[PDB]
């Protein structure tokens, strides 16, 4: 890693990137070879890009719009979408995440039998940012909105990671709602409690793994939902 | 068909967001070793009476004054 983000610099390994990916391309269309296939594919994620260039928006921004030149098919492909939108978000630019989003969502109408739980796990991932970004009935839009769309979602590896938001939603953006929605995200918050605890979870082996802090999630929820309680006024105890 | 593209041989220094703090052990690393992160230098150009940390030279207000008249600057010295 060291020897990645200090000795080769950005400029070579975007560069050298585009040329391999290029290459990589244009070998494979003899061979059909699944580990080519499988490498070219995983080059786009947005995980290995950041773990590849550290905190560069231009050299990565450059890499994502020339590489869908590089190959015709990412613009039919909903996946580069998502990836694109999920290059942006720890850069706070939600308007064009968003359009991102939803031409991923359009590409993803298009295609029969293409399951959308990843795209809507990051519209729901940009309903929560926006949402801690606003505050008032317009986040309780957006705290809907991402409520509905991860209540269709199903309980997978990737429904836990959006937990740890709505802690900092109740830690920051909490007393700017009415009763009302104190009431809606009371009975949102108990009911994602409930499903932390169906022993779905149990039988895999991905809970198994990390058991520990899953646990302290739910400790830190029934923390919450006790401090809830506790500030609840003394008429409706 | 216009493009941008990217710059390959040439980087663009950006300035400060954030104050760094400055202890005595990077006035010593600077100082001694030649030591020093940009932010460092970004932080002593904000405030002029910061003399304990960096001495300030009136050729760099020169310089400013050449170079915003569309004049090139050419600097040499020693060791």
């Amino acid at each position: 890693r060291f020897l990645i983000a200090n000795i080769f610099e950005h400029k070579y390994v975007v560069n050298q990137l585009l040329k391999v990916i290029e290459h990589l391309y244009v070998i494979n269309k003899d061979a059909k070879d699944h580990r080519l296939q499988t490498l070219i594919t995983s080059l786009l994620r947005f995980s290995i890009i950041e773990k590849l260039l550290p905190q560069r928006r231009v050299e990565i921004n450059y890499f994502y719009e020339k590489v869908k030149h590089i190959i015709p098919n990412l613009i039919n492909d909903p996946h580069f979408w998502v990836q694109y939108a999920m290059s942006m978000i720890p850069f706070k630019d939600y308007p064009s995440a968003d359009r991102y989003l939803a031409t991923a969502y359009s590409l993803a109408a298009r295609k029969d039998n293409y399951h959308t739980k990843n795209i809507d796990t990051q519209r729901a991932r940009l309903h929560l940012l926006v949402s801690l970004t606003k505050t008032g009935n317009e986040a309780y839009l957006e705290f809907e909105a991402g409520d509905n769309l991860i209540r269709i979602i199903p309980n997978d590896i990737y429904k836990y990671r959006q937990v740890l938001r709505y802690r900092d939603i109740y830690e920051k953006v909490y007393p700017t709602f009415n009763a009302k929605q104190k009431v809606f995200y009371e009975h949102a918050i108990k009911r994602i409690i409930k499903e932390s605890e169906s022993p779905e979870l149990v039988e895999d082996l991905t809970y198994k793994i990390g058991v520990n802090w899953l646990d302290k999630l739910r400790g830190n929820l029934k923390l919450i939902v006790e401090n809830i309680q506790e500030n609840r006024p003394k008429g409706k105890k | 068909d216009k493009e941008v593209g990217l710059i390959n041989s040439l980087e663009l220094y950006t300035p400060g967001e954030e104050h760094d703090e400055i202890r005595d052990n990077d006035i010593a690393n600077f100082m001694i070793f030649g030591k020093v992160s940009d932010r460092y230098i970004d932080e002593v150009t904000l405030n002029d009476n910061m003399h304990d940390k960096i001495i300030l030279r009136e050729e760099v207000s020169k310089i400013i004054e050449h170079i915003e008249t569309d004049n090139d600057i050419l600097i040499a010295s020693d060791l």
